[PDB]
DNA sequence: CTGGAGAATCCCGGTGCCGAGGCCGCTCAATTGGTCGTAGACAGCTCTAGCACCGCTTAAACGCACGTACGCGCTGTCCCCCGCGTTTTAACCGCCAAGGGGATTACTCCCTAGTCTCCAGGCACGTGTCAGATATATACATCCTGT
DNA sequence: ACAGGATGTATATATCTGACACGTGCCTGGAGACTAGGGAGTAATCCCCTTGGCGGTTAAAACGCGGGGGACAGCGCGTACGTGCGTTTAAGCGGTGCTAGAGCTGTCTACGACCAATTGAGCGGCCTCGGCACCGGGATTCTCCAG
């Protein structure tokens, strides 16, 4: 007999796991490729320090985690547990980013 | 280097959401997460490149990135 | 068809060279001034009311 | 009998330059003065802070250029840079 | 007895005071030395921004059939323009009020 | 044929071929259509008479919405031209209109040749010589005219 | 007699107060409130009338912005009546709590 | 004392109306007159510290403007 | 002839569908939108200034 | 052969350098003149803040049963104390993580 | 072969004074250095702004105390000004 | 609601390493001691404005009653998200190579600080006149209930 | 949906009025000319680290499938909030009076910038070992499903 957890238990387990660790969650090489692509629009043939790319990645992950906390608060306020783009838009509008 | 925004994968976004304490995630979240991240990176990188080209060098430095972040009211520690 | 589209729908003889400021239909000159001098501030298209400051010349 | 400085005269000349037949309230002039002082403070502080980053002791037109690019968004920045460059070229030529 | 004095603002084709800007820069304790073209550039930028806001405010005042610009007109001009709104996003204008808008949900139907 | 600016330049070229204004001509650079070489004749009734002025003009893809960069190639003596040939005109910096074409630009330049703008003294020496001494100013203009033939 | 259904006078009031620019709080109670709050920092301070006016301008602007944000929250919650939960959510999102 | 009640129910209602609120629940007046006094305390404390650094006994509009500017709430029209 | 007559004169690419109520000249709408949002709030033809309310959609 | 040099930090009974603070104030282009007690006061304040954060981080590390302080411990110490959290509310700590907390609604019951 | 200055030594001494038997990582030291630089910049800027406001040309201990009161909240500010006053008094007595 | 199976979590032990910690030049930055110009402390005069009070109007806050529209609870459904196994992809680590560009040092020269003189732009002070607010009698659009 | 009554609402006219735009004396700060020195522009050189490439492992991503839980629509009830009207109440305005303190001026002294000489403490480098991450194995625990 196969064993399956109820939907949500492993979700809570992995929330506990990722709220305890501190490693970077985005894959470094694709993040670097994305950074170079975006920077291509301002100055061609730019060179980047590895420390600079790491600083960018750290800042983005912190920003996205904060945004997701705000989104979760909005979703809970809407009396539901699933986050939808209207919640992200509400959070960004209240914070003054849109 | 075209169409690299898809490197920010669905499982990575879910891991970020879990660190944010999110239990269930709608299927449409990923696209505007990509969009928000893209907007944030353009905003930061524009200022970083401005600092770099004012310094008259072709290399973007972590110091320039820190300066750009501080200019947006989100100072970052641990990089000088 | 170009002449028909360029001609006013009131008389179908003369070029459309003026518009009514609040309702934005395009008509002739003497067609609208005759309507106004006859006191009929009245659109043949959308029936809207108008005054002395509600119309002006327009050139192609 | 203290002498206090403001930008009222210059704002008034600019207003009559743009809208030749439009006035301005006394309270609006105060807001324009506050706005001018605020933008001046922003740009000067950013330029000084840049000069400090680059281990420089002189604020020249380049720092003002870069500070405008950093502060003003998009098309405003583009036009402001264009105006500043034109003014500097005109001043140097004359 | 030396020569006819010409103001730097007139020399640069500007209405804002170049000399006053230079004095404020040197007295404001921003840097040890101040370049020659820095006050010219700063005065030009300030003049351009002032002209932009005044032009929009004059348009707004004309749209209300008034010939004098008031803080309400300034507020309307700033908040209706996206770039000026972004530049002055954390600025409160006294006696300026707010922009008239109502969410579509609240409207009757 | 790819871009609207390129197509606009194509009509500019064909109009300059079929009905050019008096004393003006132009052509693309062979390897770069964005580069425009133009020859302007000095207006009649002016000190610039007999002049054959070489011009270079550089466009981008956002033409006609923006005034291009226009530069004199031969040495020029005009109150409104910088020593390098930089050109400061109303339609070229302040009141550009997309309806304007290269023919209109050349005609406006020729108009400036007769009527220098005192509000843009790009060459201070030339402005001063025009302002208080027309005789030696036009002597200098004749010098640049005879110099432009080479 | 004549009777307006609820929501119409409210819409008229929204249109009216979004068009005018006067101070929406009575001056003397606000002045007394400011003096009362300031007295716990130092005794018998004095205030300029312009200072009190500046405080009132700032307070009304802040409250109006907060009410726009709380209206957005209430609409997001599929409601039209704002509630203190909405204010708390807006305050928490803006990082004031 | 007890001056917080000066911020009356109709005053709060018309502030909400300017903000764009259709209807207001009855528990909001107490919440908002607490929010207001928190904001006022934060601003007034900075204003008073400015004043006492200046060795003055009267709070000035310029001190209030500085206190607001210290919180990212720059105010135009008072100096 | 007719094509150029009824095509927007500044771009010469598409059709006239807008009027500038200050100078009452007719251009195509997106040229106008672009000159506004790029902040050249100036008439291409008669060099007149205009605001957000001086231009509107027209149908010819 | 004047006298044995006593550091100003030792005179003030502080571990932080007073001379370095004075040099940074004079070089930092904050004012043309700097008082004598200003570097002393600034050094004392910096020392007190550093001591507070270090004590909290050490307590956090001892809670986790480690003997070294890492950015995770620094982040925990900062985010747990309300005063420090307010002071550093707009600060990102590299390799800091987040406070482990889950909203009560999400928990099953 | 440029030399760069930091507060690593003093931070380590303070750590040894507080927790005599606790270590600190290299990366944590970087965070402490950034924190010290940040607080220094904040207090220095606030003190300079006070000096400019009062038309004063000298940054004394009074401006530093006022800036500390403005920045630090509540009980933290009370303790900070207490330590500052104690240190300046000891320095003047020495 | 009460028990077993299973998967996940916690605890203990050995081990290897590389990063924290102590030690040694030495060089530059901190210290010490005069010197002097001036910025700031301080006394004194003033007269501006903040505080206090009183009386009258009336605009606004207050309180009550009603009804109805919205908040909230309950229920059904179905579809969209989650848990999981398998396969595919490319991230990642390790190593190697070329060189572009960042990081120094020397030299000089031109640009900006500092000073003295002067004169004209801008500031305080008056003043009349027109933009705008107010009161009033309209024409007209908008809501509400009965049809 | 339609129409007429009632109520805000837009409109044109006349009139006060007080704030603004213009004019004037004057005064002090910006312009002009000059001198001096050092900030930085330029060139040259060194070597660091950044980019690019290749290959093997394998961890993570992608896909698919089954199921079930939660988002959403719908319905009913009750209560609380908007609306209107009658009754306080005190905000607001004016007028007057008092004096505390902001603000300015003039004196004078301690104090911070500047300089030159001295030395010791922090930086760079360079060992060295133990705190900790990791791999193995045993004990404990949470959750699910059958009972
Ligand atoms: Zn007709
Ligand atoms: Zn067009
Ligand atoms: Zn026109």
């Amino acid at each position: 007999k196969p064993h399956r957890y109820r939907p949500g238990t492993v979700a809570l387990r992995e929330i506990r796991r990722y709220q305890k660790s501190t490693e970077l969650l985005i894959r470094k090489l694709p993040f670097q490729r994305l950074v170079r692509e975006i920077a291509q629009d301002f100055k061609t043939d730019l060179r980047f320090q590895s420390s600079a790319v790491m600083a960018l990645q750290e800042a983005c992950e912190a920003y996205l985690v904060g945004l997701f906390e705000d989104t979760n608060l909005c979703a809970i306020h809407a009396k539901r547990v699933t986050i939808m783009p209207k919640d992200i838009q509400l959070a960004r509008r209240i914070r003054g980013e849109r | 280097l075209r169409d690299n925004i898809q490197g920010i994968t669905k499982p990575a976004i879910r891991r970020l959401a879990r660190r944010g304490g999110v239990k269930r995630i709608s299927g449409l979240i990923y696209e505007e997460t990509r969009g928000v991240l893209k907007v944030f990176l353009e905003n930061v990188i524009r200022d970083a490149v401005t600092y770099t080209e004012h310094a008259k060098r072709k290399t973007v430095t972590a110091m320039d990135v820190v300066y750009a972040l501080k200019r947006q009211g989100r100072t970052l520690y641990g990089f000088g | 068809e170009y002449k028909a589209r360029l001609t006013c729908p009131c008389c179908n003889t003369r070029k459309k060279d003026a518009v009514l400021t609040k309702c934005f239909h395009v008509f002739c000159f003497e067609c609208v001034r005759g309507r106004y001098e006859a006191r009929q501030r009245k659109c043949p298209k959308c029936n809207a009311a108008f005054g002395a400051h509600d119309f002006h010349r327009i050139y192609i | 009998r203290s002498r206090k400085e403001s930008y009222s005269v210059y704002v008034y000349k600019v207003l009559k330059q743009v809208h030749p037949d439009t006035g301005i309230s006394s309270k609006a002039m105060g807001i324009m003065n506050s706005f001018v002082n605020d933008i001046f403070e922003r740009i000067a502080g950013e330029a000084s802070r840049l000069a400090h980053y680059n281990k420089r002791s002189t604020i020249t037109s380049r720092e003002i250029q870069t500070a405008v690019r950093l502060l003003l968004p998009g098309e405003l920045a583009k036009h402001a840079v264009s105006e500043g460059t034109k003014a500097v070229t005109c001043y140097t030529s004359a | 007895a030396r020569a006819k004095a010409k103001t730097r603002s007139s020399r640069a084709g500007l209405q804002f005071p170049v000399g006053r800007v230079h004095r404020l820069l040197r007295k404001g304790n921003y840097s040890e030395r101040v370049g020659a073209g820095a006050p010219v550039y700063l005065a030009a930028v300030l003049e351009y921004l002032t002209a932009e806001i005044l032009e929009l405010a004059g348009n707004a005042a004309r749209d209300n059939k008034k010939t004098r610009i008031i803080p309400r007109h300034l507020q309307l001009a700033i908040r209706n323009d996206e770039e000026l709104n972004k530049l002055l996003g954390r600025v409160t204008i006294a006696q300026g009020g707010v922009l008239p808008n109502i969410q579509a949900v609240l409207l009757p139907k | 044929m790819s871009t609207p600016a390129r197509r606009r330049l194509m009509r500019d070229f064909k109009r300059l071929q079929e009905d050019p204004p008096a004393g003006v001509s132009g052509a693309p650079s062979e390897n770069n259509i964005m580069v425009w070489n133009a020859v302007i004749f000095g207006p009649e009734g002016t000190p610039f008479e007999d002049g054959t002025f070489k011009l270079t003009i550089e466009f981008t893809e956002e033409y006609p919405n923006k005034p291009p960069t226009v530069r004199f190639v031969s040495k020029m003596f005009h109150p409104n031209v910088y020593a390098d040939g930089s050109i400061c005109l109303d339609i070229l910096q302040n009141r550009w209109s997309p309806t304007y074409d290269v023919s209109s630009i050349l005609t406006s330049i020729q108009s400036l040749l007769d009527e220098p703008n005192p509000n843009s003294p790009a060459n201070s020496q030339a402005a001063q010589l025009y302002q208080e001494n027309k005789r030696e100013y036009e002597k200098r203009v004749s010098a640049i005219v005879e110099q432009s033939w080479r």
